[PDB]
RNA sequence: CGGCCCCCUGGACGAAGACUGACGCUCAGGUGCGAAAGCGUGGGGAGCAAACAGGAUUAGAUACCCUGGUAGUCCACGCCGUAAACGAUGUCGACUUGGAGGUUGUGCCCUUGAGGCGUGGCUUCCGGAGCUAACGCGUUAAGUCGACCGCCUGGGGAGUAC
């Protein structure tokens, strides 16, 4: 049941950082592609995109961390 | 796992959910994972072992349970 | 008018918390001096009931086979295992040219004239089993003509 | 003698699930609607009519048929239709060795026999409370097993199915001793054993009914000339 | 011939996937399975409480049709999703067709809110809704004679997920499920759930469109260990249950039924 | 890469006897065709078919008697590593007559009996029995 | 890889059609000049092993075609080592 | 071969077309790449840790366990050229029943929805015929064949001596 499939998008985007919170943990930690059922090609484009948000600070690389 | 008593909140019911959040975070188990030096080989080793045995869990498995047990 | 032949009697063991039971294999075969052939392999812990098992295990299950006179119909090998088995028919007096197991069976089967070799193993059972496979799988010439819808002086 | 009709309005053209075929029965397969496999009705009657056919020719000469089905959805149909033309049948698990195990099922059937006369003509009663519980039990277990092959005597000379992949064993046995065979066969089964194949639907209740009614009625047909 | 053929697209006309045309006559009852054949490769094996009408008799005897459903086919043997469900479809359709005339009316009786909406229940159904919908104004059906006779006005329908909040008494007054996931959140919202399959740990109840719930086996009852959840609930039944716990990152609501 | 294409077409008519296939397909090749035609006329196949102008498929159509195979071995003796030519007295007797021997000699591809007949002997193509 | 402009005007001069593209020449020509950029790449990256086997691969191809134009056609071969300026 | 970014760069696959026109396959010698450890010169050195030291354990404990700990691991440029360098399965091509997936394209279809029907590439598991000493392999063959190469000929002595 993968959101990007259905919504038909090229490219996940790291300045939508809305849509990645949704992907990440209370923690911080991305979120499996198990539970939230994201297809494979779409998981991994997600994944760099909370990476690359990580080190522009929009996303947190930890709950913890400061 | 960061977590604030809410107003008129059971100091036991706090634990629980602190414990519930401890383990989604995967804390202890990651923390038991890093005590020691796993080879790469041992690692790849238990990771395909363990797929393995799922994969033995799922399919053989149901294939017994078409036949009855009695 | 069936004739039976012992091949081979073997002693086999089954190790248990005592020591050793052991027991005994026999290898027959038998045969009406036609085309009919059938082994047997019965197994007692007496000899003679084995052997009168194998017997009966061979007077069931019997096979016919295509006899050109008292030879072969054309050279034929057969597998079985690790026998593998050459057998190659052969003028009238020259008799079954052939080792072992492999010859009682011929007998049996009355074929008079064989020239046979077994090459790999010759471990009796299989080595009889290789020899039966080799007999069917033969085929006639009146065989050969209903397959290929011809004549028999088509195919000569 | 059955028309296709009659035979769509049962279910027989219906088959198993897709991932669950044999490729041996592509022949008799017409297509695949729903992600299920449908038999070929077109390739199906004939084979059927020849079938039945065979299997009056084979009571003409006075053969001894038996009907076997251990689905449990269609033992009391089976039985039912045994009976009708009083003819023999194995509505219950098929014993490991029945037919090529025959004498020593043979001794068997001697005893349920037995069992069965003591309990109805003898009328002596008066029987320890336990021994006659374990007695009863007992004759209930033989009923059971061989109520069908009791008066079958030696062995039959042919052998109704309903399920070739269910009944392998019995089909097995019918092969080692060259018994001719009467398989109902679906898409899931193999039909290498079968003498006589029927490609049609094993699982469905009135499409089973209707496979052994016919079957009867040529049994009957037979007997009668 | 091409009789054959035609009569295959002819049957592919004459029957569709869902349990939609009534079909299936029950062809053997015994309790506590009936048993149907709705033009399927085999029958159905049909709970007896798909079939009892609101108090817990039969009222369906041999010949008589209901369409179940599909779209699963074989199991290992057998065929069909039950005919139950089958119904959900037309208490839709009665639903819809409120739209027409934007007003539905049968009957709704809405004694109290599991989680904030009055529960109103239409012919063998019960169902939740929203707590709004219940009154139309601020009313409150705990000062009406319980279990009360009015019907329903609708005031809430989530749409995908199955909730309708109905209007009892005044009659002259006339990505998707997870990043929102604060409707049912607060602490304890109540919710009515089917289960889906009894995991030897869990249950699965999950309704609320697209969602996965629990209710693993420590609350359950009020018995802990020995338990075994497939005795003291159910299969495919809807239930009492509310979320206690909702995390939107790893979709892991964890719902309880000891409430 | 393909070297052997009478070998490859030899092997594809087998492996359709072993698979009950009723007729099998290939690109076709003069010789192969002559082959084909031999096989046919010695009763080992049905029928033969040539379709295509650009790239012709062969099309043979194996025979099958009281359910088992009619070719019941078939083997290539000449090969492209290690050719096999014989003279009219060294020709083979597959079967002890009963096969045939496909030999191509100076006058046409033929059955070795026709090639003795003949008085003439050549390159041994493939065993057929 | 060689960027498309430079290979289209690759296959114009050496293309007879200037569409043809498959041609022999051509094929060489575009192999050469590739090889040609991928040298100063190795000249900086002399550790580059795993691009280089594709150089390499590349250069042997050429090779092949060069031996080819040979027993086909010598004129032709010689004129298209004489623009190119391969040794052999 | 695993954070993220940029620069240079090799291969793979698909979609249609267009072109070249057997240019192909395999390969003794030859050439290159080739984990870890190891070597050389120059850097670096947090953690880990051969060696080493102490403390235990023990009959002993030149080990396992504990506390420390140096080469080394890291970088640059050279050398080494071996590993259960394994799928213990040479490379290339053709042919022979099926099922359940994964991944990555792509054509059509009302995408009426996460879908429906195909068609390509790579890939995991199960299993048929056949094969196999058996175990098992099974369209990714260990099946049916062809082309080329490599290699084996009882165990030890020995992959050692010269």
């Amino acid at each position: 049941f993968c959101r990007f499939t259905a919504e038909g998008v090229q490219e996940i985007d790291y300045k939508d950082i809305a849509t990645l919170k949704n992907y990440i943990t209370e923690s911080g930690k991305i979120v499996p592609s198990r539970i939230t059922g994201t297809r494979a090609k779409y998981q991994r484009q997600l994944a760099r995109a909370i990476k690359r948000a990580r080190y522009l600070s929009l996303l947190p690389y930890t709950d913890r961390h400061q | 796992p960061v977590i604030k008593v809410r107003e008129n909140e059971p100091f036991d019911v706090a634990l629980r959910r602190f414990k519930r959040s401890c383990e989604k975070a995967g804390v202890l188990a990651e923390v038991r994972r890093r005590e020691f030096y796993e080879k790469p080989t041992t690692e790849r080793k238990r990771a395909k072992a363990s797929a393995v045995k799922r994969h033995a869990k799922k399919l053989a498995r149901e294939n017994a349970r078409r036949t009855r047990l009695y | 008018e069936l004739q039976e032949k012992l091949i081979a009697v073997n002693r086999v063991s089954k190790t248990v918390k005592g020591g050793r039971i052991f027991s005994f294999t026999a290898l027959t075969v038998v045969g009406d001096g036609n085309g009919r052939v059938g082994f047997g392999y019965g197994k007692a812990r007496e000899v003679p009931a084995a052997i009168q098992k194998a017997m009966e295990k061979a007077r069931r299950n019997m096979i016919n086979v295509a006899l050109n006179n008292g030879t072969l119909q054309h050279p034929v090998k057969g597998v079985h295992t690790g026998s593998r088995v050459f057998m190659q028919p052969a003028s009238e007096g020259t008799g079954i040219i052939a080792g072992g197991a492999m010859r009682a069976v011929l007998e049996v089967a009355g074929v008079h004239n064989v020239l046979a070799k077994a090459y790999g193993s010759t471990n009796p059972i299989n080595v009889v089993r290789a020899t039966i496979d080799g007999l069917e799988n033969m085929n006639s010439p009146e065989m050969v003509a209903a397959k290929r819808g011809k004549s028999v002086e088509e195919i000569l | 003698t059955v028309s296709m009709r009659d035979m769509l309005k049962a279910g027989v053209h219906f088959g198993h699930q897709t991932r669950y075929w044999n490729p041996k029965m592509k022949p008799f397969i017409f297509g695949a609607r729903n992600k299920v496999h449908i038999i070929n009705l077109e390739k199906t009657v004939p084979m059927f009519n020849e079938a039945l056919a065979e299997l009056n020719k084979i009571a003409s000469r006075k053969g001894k048929i038996l009907f076997v089905g251990t689905k449990r959805a269609a033992s009391e149909a089976v039985k039912d239709a045994a009976l009708s033309c009083d003819q023999f049948f194995v509505n219950h698990r098929w014993l490991g060795g029945m037919l090529t195990n025959w004498k020593t099922v043979r001794q068997s059937i001697k005893r349920l026999k037995d069992l069965e006369t003591q309990s109805q003509d003898g009328t002596f009663d008066k029987l320890t409370k336990k021994e006659a519980l374990m007695r009863t039990r007992e004759l209930e277990k033989l009923e059971n097993s061989l109520g069908g092959i009791k008066d079958m005597g030696g062995l039959p000379d042919a052998l109704f199915v309903i399920d070739a992949d269910h009944e392998h064993i019995a089909i097995k046995e019918a092969n080692n001793l060259g018994i001719p065979v009467f398989a109902i066969v679906d898409t899931n089964s193999d039909p290498d054993g079968v003498d006589f194949v029927i490609p049609g639907n094993d699982d469905a209740i009135r499409a089973v009914t209707l496979y052994l009614g016919a079957v009867a009625a040529t049994v009957r047909e037979g007997r009668s000339q | 011939e091409s009789f054959a053929q035609l009569f295959e697209e002819s049957l592919k006309e004459i029957e569709t996937r869902p349990g939609s045309i009534v079909r299936g006559v029950v062809v053997a009852i015994d309790k506590d399975v009936v048993l149907v054949d709705a033009g399927l490769k085999s029958e159905s094996a049909i709970p007896a409480e798909q079939f009892k009408n609101a108090q817990g008799e039969l009222e369906i005897q041999v010949g008589d049709e209901v369409d179940v459903a599909l779209d699963a086919v074989e199991d290992g043997f057998g065929e069909t999703l039950l005919s139950r469900e089958k119904a959900k479809r037309h208490e839709a359709w009665i639903t819809l067709e409120k739209a027409y005339e934007d007003a539905e009316t049968v009957t709704g009786v809405i004694n109290g809110k599991v989680k904030g909406g009055f529960t109103v229940e239409l012919n063998g159904i019960r169902a939740f809704l929203p707590g709004s919908l219940v009154d139309v104004r601020p009313v409150r059906d705990t000062l009406h004679l319980e279990g009360k006779e009015l019907e329903f006005k609708v005031i809430k329908l989530d749409q995908k997920r199955n909730n309708v909040v109905v209007s009892r008494r005044a009659v002259i007054e006339s990505e998707d499920p997870w990043v929102a996931i604060a409707k049912r959140y607060p602490e304890g919202t109540k919710l009515t759930g089917r289960v889906t399959n009894l995991t030897d740990y869990g249950c699965f109840v999950e309704i609320e469109e697209g969602v996965e719930g629990l209710v693993h086996v420590s609350e359950m009852d009020w018995t802990n260990k020995n338990i075994h959840p497939s005795k003291v609930v159910n299969v495919g039944d809807v239930v009492e249950v509310m979320v206690l716990d909702i995390d939107e990152e790893r979709r892991r609501i964890s719902l309880g039924l000891k409430q | 890469s393909m070297q052997d294409p009478i070998a490859d077409m030899l092997t594809r008519i087998r492996n359709g006897q072993a698979a009950n296939k009723a007729a099998v397909t290939m690109p076709s090749s003069k010789l192969k065709v002559a082959i084909a035609n031999v096989l046919k006329e010695e009763g080992f196949i049905e029928d033969f078919k040539v379709e295509g102008d650009t790239k012709p498929e062969l099309e043979l159509t194996l025979k099958y008697f009281q359910g088992k195979a009619v070719v019941e071995s078939i083997q290539r003796v000449s090969r492209p590593g290690l050719r096999i030519y014989k003279r009219k007295d060294e020709l083979p007797k597959v079967m002890a007559g009963l096969g045939i021997a496909v030999v191509s000699t100076s006058k046409g591809v033929m059955t070795d009996r026709a090639a003795r007949q003949a008085g003439l002997g050549g390159e041994i193509i493939c065993y057929v029995a | 890889s060689l960027s498309t402009e430079a290979t289209a005007k690759i296959v114009s001069e050496f293309g007879r059609d200037a569409n043809d593209t498959g041609s022999t020449e051509v094929q060489v020509a575009l192999l050469t000049a590739q090889i040609n950029h991928l040298q100063g790449h190795f000249a900086e990256h002399k550790k580059d092993h795993h691009s280089r086997r594709g150089l390499l691969r590349m250069v042997s191809q050429r090779r092949k075609l060069l031996d080819y134009l040979k027993r086909k056609d010598v004129a032709r071969y010689t004129q298209l080592i004489e623009r190119l300026g391969l040794r052999r």
